[PDB]
RNA sequence: AGCGAGA
């Protein structure tokens, strides 16, 4: 960042930079994101059990103090969100930017590499939201019903997307 | 002959340091690897990585023969009349408290 | 760490820095609050009244 | 990942002269060097010596 | 979807899709999970947890 | 049983409206979308620190 | 698996492991010269390992525009 | 010169001057020891770690504003909201019954 | 489909490896690359040396790791492995 | 006086599909108004759709239609889905009819006036075997969707079965907000809508048109002490 | 066809609070209607609260004035829950002088013109003998929760002490709907919400002012025509 | 060097 508000001439030289940059002056803050895009990162958590405890991440900023992690990748740190501090190191080289940018980013680490089960895979809550997303009860409102002789099976819908719209009335149940 | 990267998905590199990943391998499911004499626990794990000889040293067939098992407390012993052979070896000093493995 | 009278008596006179009781015998007795102390933790050791 | 592992235990932690020239690299954007021996292989060998 | 069955899906996805394929589908797979457990109505009160009517009698 | 008993007579709080039920769980609104929660949730008041 | 390790032909990782008194007199009697072939030894002497991106196939490729991309110049 | 150490800041409660040359008791050697107090508010945020009695502990994932906070038939916003998938397998269902 | 990536993850990655064999060697690759760019910016100060980059048009703020990247996606370079 | 102006821009993807994005917003804004603009387009601009039909020969068995491959219910999905615009507010009558086998597409069908058809080119029917296919459509206009009202009268019309009506026009809106500028700006919403729709009004129109409503709604709050 | 424009009905139950039946709604709206207006009321309300005071024998907030009997912490405390409305812009300063024993209550403050005290009644501290209370405390038109300011940001020295401000004055605003839901299809959604303020303003002007900051956006919506 | 504590 002292570099790039050099560049950009918020400040004269390196060392009215570094003031610039200890007392956190206003301007030092487009510059930074400016800075941090496209630059990988390390997320280690103690212990690393396996391959899969540390993995590389594109940074974004947050505002108060806290690493906001991912929750699909919780499993593969075994990080559970009570109290576990998490560290960060930086890559500096182009090979090592290339390395975490390529080998190690959390989206190309899926797959456990001891019995392949994929570690990214939904858990706990989500698990939960889809099956009782996906699961069936019958009796429900809006079900489908063949009777004829009176009126049509009007269980059937043109569409999905006229499926949500019935939804959104308090028609046809999920 | 390695095979394939479990991870990758496809067929190994030329540069994959696969011991690392074995070894890493073998030692995630610590911990989580509980237990419940003859260990089965990570002792157990240990050992056999460790070539130590079992506590329970089962005794284990050798060459093809009749058994010729004598009554012992603790020594259970032991004989195999060798089907070609030599001469049927028997087992001074075997534990009677175990259970014979099931054969044939 | 809360301040226990002693003895009976009628409060004579209360502030936040401290309590003046009268005993139920002429004697009075003043129990002086801590105020804002500093713990051993970092924390404070404020009483009140 | 072998590069990153080198950077990090060499000019990140131990080498003392790669360790200013990154940061001489990074201030002015040149490349990064090539890395040195860390300090510590050199005390573990005149320790032994 | 049982957690079993989400895994045999994810584990095909990724054997036949390219990677990035399997990252954006598990993203898209967390955000509706998430919303859907929200509106799932799972809670645990004590009047949810029925012991068994035959406890004494056994 | 106490509890439940207790739970069931929960007189109300400024209106006539007992806003959860026997079972301990009342119907939420969802602040984000508005509409009201499919189901019932529990909820109540806790202590934490 | 330890007599195993302890009997690799490099005394700067079998120092690395255990029992270090014991095993550098040993290597000292016999004059041992490391050849400085694994990844415990690479690691410790700060010198890039011979794996992964480090093996002698990837870690000097040569990499150069085409003819064309210097035509497009 | 004594200087805020990094990460610090807030309020200047009290100093106090024990010296030499008010001829306090200082250790051998040291001719004025001066000790300043800072005091700070601290108010919750993300990253701080609650917990109620029951053994039920976390840290703020998020702090949402009043508005988009589930709020009962009557109006009043929830203050917290824990997850229910914590409490059967961690076998603590006394908070519930709390 | 793959829906375009937004961040660090675009050009993606499984159509990089067909342009080489290995992940490793990808790596290596981009890293060179990316030096060569890099080394070529500093030096264009001075005089014109054998450096040369970059073959895509390059984003007004974007490192050069990523320019490297955009060029292989589109087979602008060539390697020989040792 | 607003620190920050909202800025209203669109990407358009297809003939009639397209992603509008509203930066920056108050905190939070980016629900109180995408909440809306979703439900007002989903449940707000007028709209035509065919309320209830009947086909000749079909009196009791709603099973098949004799001389056509296409079963009843097919046939119901397709009127379904049959974009229509229509003028007069009482229920206009339509006449289809075809004789004879081939393919008979919405194209076919003779509006009178005041009612439009914006897909001729639909396939809707299969006729064989020298069949003959007559079908008459109760269509008049509304807004929402209304599901299928059972008919008040018993026998008024036996032939007239209901169907459920799509009068509203656009498809699908979805939203999600976005949290740009954390720290210059302390962290201001973006708002993302997703809007698929018919080709019945383009996505842009149809959220000029949800706007407008909004505005006379909410002018109603207004109203009541405008000098606020 | 609902071809029917709501309206919005006004009843009054207490000087503070008010309920609002705003009818006929197409169905299933009212929800969101309630929902948007209730989130304006809860976010978006100019207001006006003390930001900043200033003790005479006072340097900082974490000290005691003698002869008071709460700490300086309390007494800021029990000024947060002041209510008071202002009419300019610019920071104003009301005077708060106490002695002797007694009760400093709200009612005891010199507002300017202008600004008002609208809970007289509030306890702000007691007092004894040897008391002496005098206070000057600063209002601030604004909206929303502002944290406290710092010293160094302005040239206020030492006295000043800066304080958490809330600029809103909705104290509770819910909504419920009974939508008809007929079989013939004639159906509409008749919106009661029902908003209670702290004295400072009647509901009917905090529906006004929401009413207005909604129409401003969605005026932007229509300008797109 | 010694204490206590988090995961
Ligand atoms: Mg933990
Ligand atoms: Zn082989």
């Amino acid at each position: 960042v002292m570099k790039r508000l050099v560049d950009l001439n918020h400040a004269q030289n390196i060392k009215s930079a570094k003031r610039m940059v200890e007392r956190q002056r206003p301007q030092v803050w487009d510059v930074l994101e400016e800075v941090i895009a496209e630059h990988p990162v390390l997320l280690n958590r103690a212990p690393t059990l396996h391959r899969l405890g540390i993995q590389a991440f594109e940074p974004m900023l947050v505002e108060g103090k806290a690493i906001q992690l991912h929750p699909l990748v919780c499993e593969a740190f075994n990080a559970d969100f009570d109290g576990d501090q998490m560290a960060v190191h930086l890559p500096l080289s182009a090979e090592a930017q290339a390395e975490a940018r390529i080998l190690m980013l959390s989206s190309n680490n899926i797959l456990s590499p001891a019995s392949g089960r994929p570690l990214a895979m939904p858990r706990l809550d989500m698990v939960t939201g889809l099956y009782y997303l996906t699961t069936e009860v019958p009796g429900d409102t809006g079900e489908y019903q063949p009777a004829s002789g009176d009126h049509p099976e009007t269980g059937v819908y043109s569409s999905p997307a006229e499926a949500i719209m019935a939804a959104d009335r308090g028609v046809l149940s999920v | 002959c390695y095979g394939r990267s479990m991870a990758t998905g496809k067929l190994v590199d030329i540069g994959e340091a696969v011991g690392i990943v074995a070894a890493q391998s073998i030692g995630e499911p610590g911990t989580q690897l509980t237990m419940r004499d003859i260990t089965g626990g990570l002792p157990r794990v240990q050992e056999l990585f460790e070539a130590r000889v079992p506590r329970g040293k089962a005794p284990i067939a050798d060459v093809t023969g009749r058994v010729r098992l004598e009554d012992g407390e603790r020594f259970y012993k032991i004989t195999i009349v060798p089907d070609d052979g030599g001469e049927e070896v028997v087992y001074d000093k075997i534990s009677k408290r175990q259970r014979l493995r099931v054969f044939k | 760490d809360v301040v226990v009278a002693e003895e009976s008596g009628v409060i004579e006179e209360v502030s936040a820095d401290y309590i003046t009781v009268m005993h139920d015998n002429g004697t009075r007795r003043t129990y002086r609050m801590r105020k804002f102390a500093r713990s051993n933790h970092g924390t404070c050791a404020n009483q009140c009244p | 990942a072998a590069y990153t592992l080198q950077e990090l235990l060499t000019i990140k932690s131990d080498d003392t002269v790669g360790r200013v020239k990154v940061y001489e690299a990074i201030v002015k954007g040149e490349n990064i060097p090539e890395p040195g021996i860390p300090e510590s292989f050199k005390v573990l060998l005149k320790e032994l010596q | 979807m049982h957690k079993k069955v989400q895994a045999a899906i994810i584990n095909d996805l990724a054997e036949r899709y390219p990677m990035i394929v399997v990252a954006q589908t598990v993203d898209k797979l967390k955000d509706a999970g998430f919303y859907w457990a929200t509106r799932s109505g799972v809670t645990v009160s004590m009047a949810d947890v029925l012991v068994p009517p035959r406890k004494k009698e056994i | 049983a106490e509890l439940q008993g207790l739970l069931s007579c929960t007189l109300p709080n400024r209106d006539g409206d007992v806003l959860v039920d026997a079972d301990g769980k009342a119907m939420l609104f969802d602040g984000r979308s508005g509409e009201p929660f499919p189901y019932p949730v529990t909820v109540g008041y806790m202590y934490i620190m | 698996i330890t007599k195993a390790s302890l009997a690799t032909d490099s005394w700067l990782s079998a120092a690395s492991f255990q029992e270090t008194t014991r095993v550098l007199t040993d290597a000292a009697i016999n004059c041992r010269s490391d050849k400085l072939n694994g990844l415990k030894e690479n690691v410790i002497i700060g010198k890039l390992i011979p794996a992964g991106t480090g093996i002698n196939r990837y870690r000097n490729i040569a990499v150069q525009p085409t003819e064309e991309a210097r035509a497009a110049a | 010169s004594l200087k805020v150490p990094h990460g610090e800041s807030g309020k200047v409660i009290g100093i106090r001057v024990f010296s030499r040359e008010d001829e306090d008791e200082l250790p051998a050697g040291v001719n004025e020891l001066v000790r300043v107090y800072v005091a700070q508010k601290r108010k919750i945020s993300d990253g701080d770690k609650l917990a109620g009695r029951h053994g039920n502990k976390g840290v703020i994932g998020k702090i949402l504003p009043v508005e988009d906070m589930p709020f009962l038939a009557d109006g009043t916003p929830v203050d917290i909201i824990l997850n229910t998938h914590g409490v059967p397998r961690r076998m603590n269902i006394g908070q519930i019954l709390e | 489909g793959y829906d375009t990536p937004l961040g660090i993850t675009n050009p993606p990655i499984d159509e990089l490896l067909d342009r080489v064999s290995s992940k490793y060697a990808l790596v290596i690759y981009a890293a060179k690359r990316a030096r060569q760019i890099n080394d070529y910016y500093n030096q264009l100060g001075e005089g014109i040396l054998e450096y040369v980059g970059p073959l895509v048009e390059p984003g007004l703020q974007e490192k050069p790791l990523s320019i490297a990247l955009r060029e292989i996606h589109a087979d602008l370079l060539e390697h020989t492995e040792g | 006086l607003i620190s920050q102006r909202p800025t209203l821009s669109e990407d358009v993807l297809t003939d009639n599909r397209s992603q509008f994005v509203i930066e920056p917003l108050e905190p939070g804004f980016g629900y109180t108004l995408g909440n809306s603009l979703r439900r007002t387009l989903l449940s707000s601009i007028p709209g035509a759709a065919v309320t209830s039909i009947r086909i000749d020969g079909v009196l009791h068995e709603f099973t098949t239609v004799p001389g056509v491959k296409e079963d009843v219910t097919e046939i119901i999905l397709n009127l379904k889905s049959l974009v229509v615009s229509s003028e007069e507010d009482e229920p206009v009558t339509m006449y289809l009819r075809k004789q004879g086998p081939g393919e008979v597409t919405a194209g076919d069908i003779v509006p009178p006036a005041g009612v439009t058809v914006h897909n001729p080119g639909m396939h809707i029917a299969t006729l064989n075997d020298k069949g003959k296919l007559e079908v008459e459509l109760v269509v008049e206009r509304g807004r929402g969707y209304v599901p299928a009202v059972q008919n008040r009268a018993s026998g008024a019309e036996i032939g007239r079965i209901p169907v459920d009506s799509i009068y509203s026009p656009v498809l699908k809106v979805t939203y999600k907000v976005d949290a740009t500028r954390v720290e210059q700006r302390t962290d201001f919403d973006k708002l993302i809508l997703d809007v698929e729709t018919k080709n019945s009004i383009s996505p842009r129109d149809a959220l000029a048109s949800a706007g407008k409503t909004l505005v006379e709604l909410f002018g109603l709050a207004r109203e009541l002490n405008v000098e606020a």
